[PDB]
């Protein structure tokens, strides 16, 4: 389990493919079925392709629905441009004070993971000095057993 | 999961590296000896 | 978070076991002196 | 911990040469010129419960057995004392030496034993039930610091002749020569585990010499540069940390040297004596410090 | 700023008092509804237990080609389009997510065994030097 990321400073491929090794041996209604099928077959559902077109000489209806059509973008347009105007830059000040709280949150997470990361950083150093120390004491019985019975 | 995984294997990847350098010096040092 | 756990974990245990490890090479460095030391003793 | 770090100590009259921790850490004992030995506490307040006459000399040498039981006192009037820990009465008193006492140790963990060094060029083993001197190794010349091992097999004695010089017990011959001081040896300490012994010298180098039975034969493991010997020739004793981490030795330039053992680097040079420093000591549990210099005062550090 | 359930930019926030998250009105109604709980925390939450928090109606400006012939056809057309494929590809990225992490602890349990029989060998060859 133990693998020290901030004092191993002296293989990754490698022990991937060893550890490949051992991996080797070891609710809504109706509107989800029709969502579902639009999305697996890849199509659209068709609107009225109808309005745009038409042709002169039922189209007395089509004429009186024109008229009242317009009437409603014109009323719809009037009020839009001047309630679009006073609000043309209203909504925009609203997206700059919804965007600028994510980053301060991307600036406190940003914090909170260095101080982490240091912690495991210092951590280690203490380690692989305790390391360090037991293995030259290794060294040190090694051939301090064979220089004993050289003697004998 | 797959993030704390992904790291901790790498991680524990690095445990082998280090282990089968001394394990292979553990065999020179003791055939020479 | 748990990163920094699995590194704690990773430092307890480590230590330990060589700091044992250490204790064992200890005794035959302590041990080896005493037959040396009783080469004199025979003169 | 105890109290608040720094913890000055003041009570004495003339010179402070030696300081010695008890073995529980506890209780302290401190003796210099004063021709006296004082008995402080190192925790609560640091107050005065025993004080401990019986020389007619100024107190060169101190030590402790490894139980805290028995006070062993060198003296500049050719005699050394052997008092308890509790009580403070005169236990033993010997006088074998036709000149001053420079250093005594007593050898730990055997039957009971002393070994002093003195001016008229000898070396004296002691056992304490006996009053007698049991061997008596002349050098020739004078001796300032003696120490045994682990063992209580070997006299190591540092003298004036530039040279550390181990006896052994056994055949009374000259064994071991140590070589690679320039200038005389004034005080030295075996380590906890008899393995490594630390010196220092006149010639302000402080040395430590490896004493095991099987020697790579130039022994000049680690040396130490920074400590100052001058014209007042005060004897300079060394001692190490419980676990042989920390090495201190006393100065007389008045700074508290302490070396790390394996990086060979100072750790602490700690100010605060007016006068020249005789002997800084550890606390055999936690890092506390005391150091004893020529100020007549006592300092607890705490690291 | 958004809504902790759909990602969108709500019209009426509404605040939970268990687990301080704004969430839009219809969304969280419709969560506590299917099953009384907090969807975050998973924390016992019911309808009157959420708060309402001032919005002063949300900027939504109408487009300049607005009339009700587009809002009835191509601007709702793209909404029910948008609705669809977003849905069913946030299905597709839940199994594939599911997946990973299974054969990511497949994997990593191999290496697991391989360092516990290395540990056993290296030691005892630095252990058969000291012998």
């Amino acid at each position: 389990v133990d693998a020290l990321p901030y004092f191993d400073q002296g293989v990754r491929e490698a022990a991937a493919a060893l550890v490949e090794e051992e991996t080797r041996r070891y609710t809504d209604i109706m509107r989800n079925e029709f969502e579902r099928l639009a999305a697996r077959q890849p199509i659209e559902l068709l609107s009225m392709k109808r309005y745009e077109l038409p042709a002169p000489s039922e189209c007395v209806n089509n004429s009186m629905a024109q008229l009242e059509h317009q009437a409603v973008r014109i009323e719809n347009l009037e009020l839009m441009s001047q309630h679009g105007c006073n609000a043309w830059k209203v909504y925009n000040e609203n997206l700059v004070h919804m965007i600028e709280h994510a980053q301060k949150e991307l600036q406190k997470l940003r914090k909170h993971i260095q101080d982490l990361n240091w912690q495991r950083k210092n951590m280690q150093l203490t380690a692989g000095s305790k390391l360090r120390e037991m293995e030259s004491n290794w060294v040190s019985l090694v051939s301090k057993n064979y220089e004993i019975e050289r003697t004998i | 999961e797959l993030s704390h995984a992904l790291y901790q294997h790498d991680a524990a990847c690095r445990v082998i590296a280090r282990l089968t350098k001394e394990v292979t010096a553990a065999r020179e040092a003791l055939a020479t000896l | 978070e748990e990163l920094k756990k699995h590194e704690d974990s990773a430092i307890p245990r480590r230590l330990e076991c060589l700091k044992e490890d250490v204790q064992r090479q200890q005794e035959r460095e302590k041990e080896l002196q005493h037959r040396y030391a009783d080469l004199l003793l025979e003169k | 911990s105890l109290q608040a770090p720094i913890m000055l100590l003041s009570g004495h009259e003339g010179e402070v040469y030696c300081c010695k921790f008890h073995p529980n850490g506890s209780t302290l004992a401190s003796a210099g010129f004063d021709r006296l030995i004082l008995l402080w506490n190192v925790y609560g307040d640091c107050d005065n419960y025993a004080t401990l006459k019986g020389h007619s000399g100024a107190v060169m040498e101190l030590h402790y057995n490894t139980d805290g039981s028995m006070l062993f006192s060198a003296s500049t009037d050719k005699t050394v004392a052997v008092w308890d820990s509790e009580t403070g009465e005169r236990v033993k008193r010997l006088k074998g030496h036709t000149s001053f006492v420079n250093s005594c140790y007593p050898a730990r963990r055997g039957p009971q034993l002393v070994c002093t060094g003195s001016d008229d060029g000898t070396v004296k083993l002691w056992d304490i039930r006996k009053k007698a001197a049991i061997q008596t190794f002349q050098n020739t010349y004078q001796v300032l610091a003696v120490t045994f091992n682990d063992t209580s097999d070997q006299i190591i004695s540092g003298g004036i002749d530039n040279d550390i010089k181990v006896w052994d017990l056994r055949q009374n011959k000259l064994t071991y020569t140590m070589r690679g001081h320039a200038d005389s040896v004034t005080g030295l300490s075996l380590s906890s585990e008899g393995s490594y012994l630390l010196s220092n010298a006149m010639d302000n180098t402080v040395r430590v010499w490896d004493v095991r039975p099987f020697a790579p034969k130039e022994r000049c493991v680690k040396i130490f540069q920074g400590n100052v010997h001058n014209f007042e020739k005060n004897l300079l004793r060394c001692s190490w940390s419980p676990d042989g981490s920390k090495i201190a030795a006393g100065s007389a330039d008045r700074f508290v040297y302490v070396w790390d053992t394996t990086s060979r680097r100072i750790l602490y040079k700690l100010p605060g004596h007016a006068g020249s420093i005789n002997e800084v000591a550890f606390h055999p549990d936690e890092p506390i410090i005391i150091s004893a210099s020529s100020d007549k005062r006592l300092y607890m550090g705490e690291i | 700023l958004i809504c902790s359930i759909s990602n969108e930019v709500p019209e009426h926030p509404c605040v939970s008092p268990v687990s301080n998250h704004v969430y839009e009105r219809r969304l969280i109604e419709k969560y506590i509804a299917e099953n009384g709980t907090d969807p975050i925390n998973n924390q016992p939450l019911s309808e009157e237990q959420l708060i309402d928090i001032k919005v002063a109606h949300p900027i939504r400006p109408k487009p300049p080609s607005a009339t009700s012939i587009p809002a009835i056809l191509k601007a709702l057309q793209d909404e029910w389009d948008a609705v669809m494929l977003h849905s069913f590809t946030l299905r597709q990225q839940l199994q594939t997510t599911r997946q990973e992490l299974s054969h990511a602890l497949y994997q990593h349990d191999a290496a697991c065994r391989v360092i516990a029989r290395l540990t056993k060998e290296v030691t005892a060859a630095r252990e058969a030097l000291a012998t």
